[PDB]
RNA sequence: GUUAAUUCCGAUAACGAACGAGACUCUGGCAUGCUAACUAGUUACGCGACCCCGGUCGGCGUAACUUCUUAGAGGGACAAGUGGCGUUCAGCCACCCGAGAUUGAGCAAUAACAGGUCUGUGAUGCCCUUAGAUGUCCGGGGCUGCACGCGCGCUACACUGACUGGCUCAGCGUGUGCCUACCCUACGCCGGCAGGCGCGGGUAACCCGUUGAACCCCAUUCGUGAUGGGGAUCGGGGAUUGCAAUUAUUCCCCAUGAACGAGGAAUUCCCAGUAAGUGCGGGUCAUAAGCUUGCGUUGAUUAAGUCCCUGCCCUUUGUACACA
């Protein structure tokens, strides 16, 4: 698995039991015309760069 | 000579009414005075239980009486701070005036 | 300086009971019973001994008069009200009881109480708190 | 959380409509202008529905109000 | 000239710290001692953070005296650390052009703004049932 | 369970140890030198003030909670 | 040059103790040795020169305000006393060894009774503070 | 006067932050650079505002824990005072740098969270948050009950974190911690 | 009672007032604690105003 | 005053003094409408005043 | 749709109203502008002490002033200005300006509980007792009693620490009482200490008191050992209050040195000067804070979210429930 960093455009809402991960829309920064829909643990604003583990998870929307 | 007058009360806008009525008296008596000088307000607080059981939540009154005192300063003779202070107070305020 | 000395003393020995040398004299003399923390201060005060030194580089001369400042502390200028045994119940002689003697003063004090048949011997007796305490909830321990 | 009551809101509506001429547009001018034209008994509501004038006077602007 | 001189407060939580600064050499002390032994030692540089800031060059025509009352070690350093900025900056509101005093506040501001305005926080008032401000006793069931 | 025995005095071979190598070390503070060279904390101070005597080795910060020593630098 | 607020109070302390040391002017009591220095206190001081240190402080305190006596000194020298299981406290000094401490500077003329209560330092003892002022600035310079 | 120094010993320059992604939310930069890692506070108001706080103030908060020590921030500057000074001689490089590799080298890049459970990605915050709380409880509970005192115990750990050689406490969790994200994603 | 109450009532809203309130509680119509409400008119409860435009006894 | 009364307790002592006046008038004139009473001091008398409606009785 | 809100815009077989929310009061935060101050001060000026012209002083006095202190009257902030979002309504987000762009309390509706109080009353129905009294008083005891279970707490398990010196900072308050006999104390001596004996101030911005408070800061000693951690238990002595302390009232001195190595199932309080650490006042009080009510002081981690568990409110729906 590379480690691909992508940056938070917009956030979305909040998922989970107890609404502790916010599900942002996040686009890689080498392929800047793709996106995916991850679900972010913490304090996430617009504009913030996610060190993610591997680009192929992607989430459902509530 | 120096004759110095001290206002009491547990209500503000009578005490300040009775002070500067005395200043203006002072005035249109035609001598100096050293201004009303505030002393700070002294609290009296209580706090009590609101039950006269003991069971309940424990809940507490908080109580307050507020006292302000203020001072005035006059070199005068005593008949005519006699009869400024024969006249015109509230029945909040309490009066004393001494000599030295 | 700081070298081991020869005649190190690991251990001395003052009424029958163990001094562990390896600790520092004020705290060692502590190890036995009636002497504290401010005694055993107090008794090397009085003593021209350095507080500095650990008791194993002691000197026999120096835990000799250590021992005999102890033993008679009051003909070296120790207080009267520095004692534990002040005005005791038979003699009436300002001195410190020390290691062996102090448990037989205590157990005399028992008896004594025992014998006299009073309240606080009778608590004693029964395994109680003899002090004034509460038994309600508190020192389950011993007693099941 | 800042929303103006009923008795901000009516008060207001009735200062606009019977002192449109004499009101404008800055809170600190038509404060003063609503403060002798009224019996507001507190500051605090004073500035409220001083804060209200103006803003429903620049709906005015904008256009006509129900 | 005319005595030059200007008193400011500066607040903290309780402690306040009038500082007076006149026309004279670089004499910065506070409550009769200098700058370098007040202590708590460990907030030296805090005391020096106008100072160094700015310059001994700006703080060479003006003589520092700073009194201080109330509150507690860190309370008090901090009136300290604001009075003396507002004091030097007062000095130059007064007595000199607007443009020091523009550069001189826009320079204190861009590292920490506390230099001049104040905290208006402090110690809220103790509800009843509980052990402090917004703590509670511990409820228990069964 | 395990129980640090450590030295209250020095013997022979520990103080010519603490001589030899402890002026190299780059970190000297009583806490390290008390887990290599199996003494007292207390003793550890009382040796390197001994060896800061002697000018071996170099201050760095004294404080009420502890002390700093470096090495001299080499050259 | 300068005086004693100009410089550390810590080491100023023990230039003073040094100083009344050097003297040897002082008459310590004799109990100095069998004293626990008050009642917060649950040992002996360490330092057995104490007496001239705490001479050298108490002096430094009336030359910082005056007026001040045995209970105000037995304010400065309290602190906590530790109850075991209770919540500890404050707790006063010592009443006789700030009583014994201003009769020694009474006894070399540092100190003096003055009207008001209390004490304060003669111009004498002022002289000496401010001269050893001057030593500790020199010395750390 | 330019080039403000941290403790006057430490400039605020000479760091680079290896993370484009942990970039905003480590305040070395000038803007950022104080005296002392003690400010007046008030970064509690807003959301994202703790952030603003730099990183030498934000460790010194995080290390006064566990009861005996809550808000002794005077003592917990003199720690980080001796802790940034053994970092310095033991390592010889800047103390600032060490602390700055050990945030990158300790953040997790992604956590677990119940949505059992599911592997999610956190918050650069986050993850800086999570990284100065594993250094400062690394250290105290490898000070608990020991000679070692905490101002070399918060150095040692920040260099094992900064070369992560799963010798840190911090490193261990964090790599245990993504070790469970790996299994739940 | 219900007719002293409205006596007062009537009485003392005749006499000018903005409102009034009287509760009678106590044991009425048997030996059962019931309790008896009489309201009329303008009533405020809370704040500050109660206490310079309620009279209450 | 030679016993030279404190402020404190003298504002208490003269309010618990119009306490029991109010409430030992409002157990007596009960009958007779005592509405209150409000209590002024000049120096060497003092003027208070019984407030009621049957004034008569 | 929107808000903390049955808060508003708005729809409309409803219209016009009332309470509650809000409004209000106190508090907090900001005014170098006003009012003035020998029961608060600042700055100068003059004497005084000291240091090698200048510096320090809470050393002594007076000519200006009120920034600091006191407290009065006004002001000040309104989502007002700007940029977005929204029917471009109600309003939400962000930002400049700014002492504040959500400080904290008090008050708090309709209806109700067979919740507590007859042990707060000279508020009280009825019953019972009423001279061998269940009235009142005095003497003594008990309310504390210990195989045990539970709850509120304080002290701790230490090196981020203990001990010993040194240094330097608060804000609430209270203080000589009707009966009522018991106040807060500087200062000078005696005693290790608890304390004792004298002359003084204060019915209080005056005197305690500039409230020289603790953690804190600095410098020692201790060295991971139930240890200089912890101080329970317990022996002997010395004081204070009482008319009297024994079942140790409280405090002091020495000696005794236990469990306790961060706590299972479970469970509480909390988000900014907040939690926590820390000490000081009031009540209780002859003696008297492990309590409680206030107060400062050092002062953060985390969060600006959700209906997951515990609950609350509104709408729809189901009911064989209505002491639900
Ligand atoms: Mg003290
Ligand atoms: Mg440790
Ligand atoms: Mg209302
Ligand atoms: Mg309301
Ligand atoms: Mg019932
Ligand atoms: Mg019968
Ligand atoms: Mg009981
Ligand atoms: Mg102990
Ligand atoms: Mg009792
Ligand atoms: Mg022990
Ligand atoms: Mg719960
Ligand atoms: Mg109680
Ligand atoms: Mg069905």
């Amino acid at each position: 698995q590379p480690i691909k960093l992508a940056r938070v455009t917009k956030v979305l809402g909040r998922t989970g039991s107890q609404g502790q991960c916010t599900q942002v829309r996040v686009e890689f920064m080498d392929d800047t015309s793709r996106s995916i829909i991850r679900n972010v643990k913490g304090p996430v604003r617009e504009g913030d760069v996610l060190t993610l583990l591997e680009s192929e998870r992607e989430a459902r929307r509530l | 000579h120096r004759i110095r007058i001290t206002l009491t009360s547990r209500n503000v806008k009578s005490l300040e009414k009775v002070c500067a009525d005395l200043i203006r008296g002072a005035k249109e008596k035609n001598l100096k005075v050293k201004g009303p000088v505030r002393m700070p307000t002294k609290t009296l607080r209580i706090t009590t239980r609101k039950t006269p059981c003991g069971e309940g939540s424990k809940t507490w009154d908080r109580f307050q009486m507020r006292i302000h005192k203020r001072l005035i300063d006059l070199h005068s003779p005593s008949e005519i701070v006699k009869q400024i202070t024969s006249i015109s107070i509230e029945p909040g305020v309490e009066v004393e005036v001494t000599i030295a | 300086s700081l070298v081991i000395p020869e005649k190190f003393q690991h251990i001395l020995r003052v009424l029958n009971t163990n001094i562990d040398g390896r600790r520092k004299i004020a705290f060692a003399i502590t190890a036995i019973k009636g002497v504290g923390r401010r005694y055993a201060h107090v008794v090397l005060r009085k003593a021209d001994i350095d507080l500095t030194k650990r008791a194993g580089e002691l000197t026999e001369d120096e835990v000799e008069r250590v021992i005999t400042i102890m033993q008679n502390p009051r003909q070296y200028k120790i207080p009267d009200w520095f004692l534990n045994r002040q005005k005791d119940v038979k003699d009436g002689k300002y001195s410190q009881v020390l290691a062996n003697g102090l448990d037989n003063k205590l157990r005399e004090d028992l008896e004594r109480l025992k014998k006299i048949r009073a309240h606080r011997g009778l608590r004693h007796f029964w395994g109680l708190r003899v002090r004034g305490q509460h038994t309600k909830t508190t020192g389950r321990r011993g007693r099941t | 959380g800042r929303v103006r009551t009923k008795t901000v809101k009516k008060a207001a509506r009735v200062i606009i409509e019977k002192y449109y001429t004499r009101l404008g547009n800055d809170f600190h001018t038509n404060k003063r202008v609503c403060e002798e034209i009224a019996i507001i008994p507190s500051k605090k509501l004073r500035n409220k529905i001083a804060g209200y004038v103006t803003h429903l006077m620049k709906r005015i602007q904008r256009g006509p109000v129900r | 000239g005319p005595l030059q001189s200007v008193q400011v407060f500066g607040r903290k939580k309780t402690a306040t710290a009038v500082a007076h600064c006149k026309r004279g050499n670089g004499l910065i002390k506070v409550n009769g001692r200098p700058l370098e032994m007040i202590e708590p030692r460990t907030l030296q540089y805090k005391l020096l953070e106008p100072v160094l800031l700015l310059g001994k060059e700006r703080f060479a025509g003006v003589d520092i005296r700073v009194r201080v009352k109330g509150g507690g070690h860190v309370a008090q350093i901090y009136a300290i650390r604001q009075s003396i900025s507002k004091a030097l900056v007062a000095y130059y509101q007064k007595y000199v052009d607007e443009a020091s005093k523009k550069e001189i506040k826009d320079i204190l501001i861009q590292y920490d703004r506390t230099l001049l305005v104040a905290d208006p926080r402090r110690c809220e008032s103790k509800k009843f049932g509980g052990p402090g401000a917004r703590a509670r006793y511990q409820k228990s069931y069964r | 369970r395990d129980k640090l025995n450590n030295l209250v005095l020095f013997d022979k071979a520990t103080y010519d140890k603490l001589c030899k190598e402890v002026p190299n070390y780059k970190l000297i503070t009583p806490a390290v030198v008390s887990e290599r060279l199996k003494i007292r904390g207390s003793l550890a101070r009382a040796a390197l003030q001994e060896l800061l005597s002697k000018g071996l080795i170099k201050l760095v910060s004294k404080h009420r909670a502890q002390v700093i020593y470096t090495r001299n630098t080499k050259g | 040059g300068v005086t004693v607020k100009d410089v550390n109070q810590q080491e100023f302390v023990r230039a003073l103790a040094a100083f009344l040391k050097k003297s040897g002017k002082l008459k310590v009591p004799e109990w100095v040795d069998t004293v626990k220095l008050a009642k917060h206190k649950e040992l002996a001081p360490y330092d057995e020169n104490w007496f001239y240190t705490r001479a050298a402080s108490t002096a430094r305190h009336l030359y910082l305000r005056g007026g001040a006596g045995v209970g105000s000194m037995t304010k400065i020298y309290g602190g906590r006393q530790r109850n075991g299981v209770m919540p500890s406290h404050f707790s006063r000094g010592s009443k006789s060894v700030a009583r014994r401490v201003l009769q020694a500077l009474e006894g070399l003329k540092m100190v003096e009774k003055d009207q008001d209560g209390g004490r304060k330092l003669t111009p004498q003892g002022q002289r000496d503070l401010d001269r050893i002022a001057g030593q500790v600035a020199a010395a750390k310079k | 006067t330019p080039d403000i120094k941290l403790f006057g010993k430490w400039s605020t320059d000479d760091v680079q932050i290896n993370d484009i992604s942990l970039q905003d939310y480590i305040a070395v930069k000038e803007k950022y650079a104080k005296y002392l890692p003690h400010s007046a506070g008030r970064y509690a108001a807003k959301r994202f505002r703790k952030a603003q706080c730099p990183i030498v103030e934000r460790l010194t908060n995080s290390m006064m824990m566990h009861g005996r020590n809550n808000g002794k921030k005077l003592m917990t500057v003199r720690i980080v005072k001796h802790a940034f000074e053994i970092i310095h001689l033991l390592t010889g490089e800047n103390p600032l740098q060490v602390l700055v590799n050990a945030i990158i080298n300790s953040g997790p890049r992604e956590d677990s969270t119940r949505i059992r459970r599911q592997a999610v990605d956190v918050s650069p915050l986050r993850r800086v948050n999570q990284a100065i709380w594993l250094l400062c409880t690394g250290a105290r509970e490898a000070a608990f009950r020991n000679i070692k005192t905490i101002a070399e115990c918060l150095a040692d750990e920040l260099i094992n974190a900064a070369k992560g050689s799963s010798n840190s406490y911090a490193i261990k969790k964090k790599d245990e911690l993504e070790r469970v994200a790996k299994s739940n994603r | 009672v219900r007719r002293a109450c409205y006596g007062v009532l009537r009485f003392i809203m005749e006499s000018g007032a903005k409102g009034c309130e009287v509760v009678v509680s106590g044991k009425l119509r048997g030996q059962r604690a019931k309790s008896m409400k009489f309201v009329d008119g303008l009533m405020i409860h809370s704040g500050d105003p109660v206490n310079y435009y309620v009279d209450t006894a | 005053m030679a016993v030279q009364i404190s402020k404190k307790r003298k504002f208490v002592a003269d309010g618990i003094f119009k306490a029991e006046l109010n409430e030992f008038l409002t157990r007596e004139l009960a009958e007779d409408g005592y509405s209150g009473v409000e209590v002024r001091v000049t120096p060497t008398r003092t003027e208070i005043i019984i407030l009621a409606t049957r004034t008569q009785n």
